[PDB]
């Protein structure tokens, strides 16, 4: 990453004190909401004909944790993103078929959530820290497609 | 295209700024100039530092404007004909910019109105913001 | 939107491209996966090797769309609106491949069209393929 | 810059066949007529107002061809694009202002310009090495802004 000590602290202590059980399913829900076509992966998880019916998919919230899961491991390895999701950009590329434009919506998405949650702690230079970490998360992960 | 349910959905949130519309105007610029550093190409004119009454009357200035649009939802196209204008054949700001304005409006509003925020109202926000894009963006060429 | 120019400057360059369009249609789609190989992920079910039949297929396909919203060009949003479902409801590609296509298309036109690949044509066959990506891209959400 | 050896033989050979003035012109002139808006930065150049206006101006001719230059010298440099373009990247920040998509834009139009010239020389396996290129030199007049 090209971030900062200053940059680092801040990403690293403002996550310290993230759900990532919800903040995961808030993600993963607002993206199939927000970005309808983003559900053409997710035929098998039921009904998601409306913002409830997806908020309240129990697949929904289970498959948000796991992502949020290996992101936040990701942040463990800030200084090497592309090493820790290599393994994960062949799976998302060769098995999945995911286009990583979708890995850019829901940093977008992510983004909007801590904002939700943290309100006055999520201050722009703490946004623009975690604008970078998305960026950096969406790039390793789509490092690997060929 | 805007459905009733949006319109609606966006009055409210609308309705909920109010009186801080000028002051979330102003933290989206300044959200924005951080995050995006190549968006602050368009204001070397300004003085870009934190709390400059520039930036901060640009803030209300941008508020105002979609005050405008929201109360003229139903007639976007007309109600902002002069800013489509101004924006294609002076200020000339590359499109892909507009996007990364509405994403820290989101953010700022977000951030402000917990309650207000639902996935629902998130949806329909953005597709408000992106119909605002479009037509500031409509006469480029 | 486009201009009275536009439409002659289109009609005009996709004239010329007459029966070629389905051959024009398939290096497109080639030209595409090799230069953004994100695109690809639309197609697993594909043989993507090169003189694939299952491309050549497509490619005709898609070159008769973009010779349909030619001859209907003042009435494109009801011409391509079955297709606007198609890629809405049940292809869901994502927004920002439309632009990728639309580039590797006015790559194959200059490519065969040296004569007619004018700068005026250019512009035009440009604004034409991002108007038709709008349509293709309407019903989204 | 993922250049395959190959690929660079292919960016290389094709470009010994390039006359950069003309090549230049085209390139610069096309933007101006294609994307107008791009016209923000030439207001000192005259008569924009039409294609015969932007394509036989004098200065459009003369600046294209700056430019090309420089990029030409950045072709010999593949291996040090950031390094080759960072007084550059500087400049356009700091003394231009022109916001970087600019290049991106550009880097079509000379995809389009190259395929106008070389017709079928100008194979789908040459295009997507020149294409990794424009965006590596976008990138590398970009890597200075702040
Ligand atoms: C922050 C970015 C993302 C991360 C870290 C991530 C991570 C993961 C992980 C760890 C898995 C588990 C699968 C396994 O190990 O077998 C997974 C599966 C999957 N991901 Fe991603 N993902 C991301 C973004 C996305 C997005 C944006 C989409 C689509 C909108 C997506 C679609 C899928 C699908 C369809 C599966 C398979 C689930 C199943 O088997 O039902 N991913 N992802
Ligand atoms: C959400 C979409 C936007 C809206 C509603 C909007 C609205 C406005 C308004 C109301 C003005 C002031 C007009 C006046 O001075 O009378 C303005 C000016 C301006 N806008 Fe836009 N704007 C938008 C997006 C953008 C973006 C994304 C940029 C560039 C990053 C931008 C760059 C400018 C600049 C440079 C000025 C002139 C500043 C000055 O010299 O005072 N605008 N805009
Ligand atoms: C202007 C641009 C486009 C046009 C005119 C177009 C037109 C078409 C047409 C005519 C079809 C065939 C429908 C049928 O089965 O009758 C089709 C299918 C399809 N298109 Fe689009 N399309 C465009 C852009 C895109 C893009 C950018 C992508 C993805 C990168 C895409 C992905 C697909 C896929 C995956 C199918 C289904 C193919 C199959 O399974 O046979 N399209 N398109
Ligand atoms: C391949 C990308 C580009 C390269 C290699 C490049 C190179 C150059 C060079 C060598 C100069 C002269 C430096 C000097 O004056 O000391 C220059 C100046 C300039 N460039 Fe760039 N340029 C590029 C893209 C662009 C684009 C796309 C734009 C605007 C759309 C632009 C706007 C300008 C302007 C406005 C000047 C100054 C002109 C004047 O003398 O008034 N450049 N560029």
């Amino acid at each position: 990453m090209h971030l900062t000590p200053e940059e680092k602290s801040a990403v690293t202590a403002l996550w310290g004190k993230v759900n990532v059980d919800e903040v995961g399913g808030e993600a993963l829900g607002r993206l199939l909401v927000g970005y309808p076509w983003t559900q053409r992966f997710f035929e098998s998880f039921g009904d998601l004909s409306t913002p409830d019916a997806v908020m309240g998919n129990p697949k929904v919230k289970a498959h948000g944790k796991k992502v949020l899961g290996a992101f936040s491991d990701g942040l463990a390895h800030l200084d090497n993103l592309k090493g820790t999701f290599a393994t994960l950009s062949e799976l998302h590329c060769d098995k999945l078929h995911v286009d990583p434009e979708n890995f850019r919506l829901l940093g977008n998405v992510l983004v909007c959530v801590l904002a939700h949650h943290f309100g006055k702690e999520f201050t722009p230079p703490v946004q623009a820290a975690y604008q970078k970490v998305v960026a950096g998360v969406a790039n390793a992960l789509a490092h690997k497609y060929h | 295209v805007l459905s009733p349910a949006d319109k609606t959905n966006v009055k409210a949130a609308w309705g909920k700024v109010g009186a801080h519309a000028g002051e979330y105007g102003a933290e989206a610029l300044e959200r924005m100039f951080l995050s995006f550093p190549t968006t602050k190409t368009y204001f070397p004119h300004f003085d870009l530092s934190h709390g400059s009454a520039q930036v901060k009357g640009h803030g209300k200035k941008v508020a105002d404007a979609l005050t405008n649009a929201v109360a003229h939802v139903d007639d976007m196209p007309n109600a902002l004909s002069a800013l489509s204008d101004l924006h294609a054949h002076k200020l000339r700001v590359d499109p892909v910019n507009f996007k990364l304005l509405s994403h820290c409006l989101l953010v700022t509003l977000a951030a402000h109105l917990p309650a207000e925020f639902t996935p629902a109202v998130h949806a329909s926000l953005d597709k408000f913001l992106a119909s605002v894009s479009t037509v500031l963006t409509s006469k480029y060429r």
